[PDB]
């Protein structure tokens, strides 16, 4: 047996906890997604970058 | 006498120089112009990463 | 039994506990992840700032 | 008895000078600039790891 009144108060109570926790991750999830797709296009604009130094220094 | 005929050369051998000297320096110019923007461009994106 | 099913809220009780300690690992996972991008990414900015400098030095004394 | 073509050629001897002042001005340039491309661009594939 439980307490009845006690598993419905830690049913409500874990749901709150449940759904808090899910924002959370997904709106840190949804962050680091953002910051690797900003990184990823940084790395390939700085790539291109590199190969215009290279191109100038090769021409010289 | 006949000075006229060397100092010919040696002024001729003097132009000669300058069109070297002059050559080579505008080469340089046109390097150092290429290097500049390209150091000019570089700093901007540099500095686009910051934003 | 009373008002609910006790069987029932016990089963969804222990998912619930098991649903919560896998979102939590998974957020403090995700978070620890974002504090790291951050952190390199500030470190990055810092040594942009200074390359930035350095060039400007030196076209400025050219 | 002329004289005078003295400061001319000497003057053409200056402009080499010059010429060659400023060139070799330029090419410290030229080096300080590649030398800090080439940094710049080690930097930024520093950045790609
Ligand atoms: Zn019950």
């Amino acid at each position: 047996s439980h307490d009845c009144a006690k598993v419905d108060l830690e049913n409500a109570e874990l749901r709150r906890k449940l759904i808090r926790t899910k924002r959370a991750f997904e709106d840190t999830y949804e962050k680091l997604r953002m910051a690797n797709k900003a990184k990823a296009q940084v790395e390939k604009d700085i790539k291109n970058q590199i190969l215009k130094t290279h191109n100038v220094l090769r021409n010289v | 006498s006949a000075v006229i005929g060397q100092l010919r050369l040696e002024l001729q051998q003097a132009r000669t120089e300058v069109e070297t000297a002059d050559k080579w320096r505008l080469e340089c110019i046109d390097v150092c112009s290429v290097l500049t923007n390209r150091l000019e461009e570089e700093a901007g994106f540099l500095n686009s990463l910051l934003k």
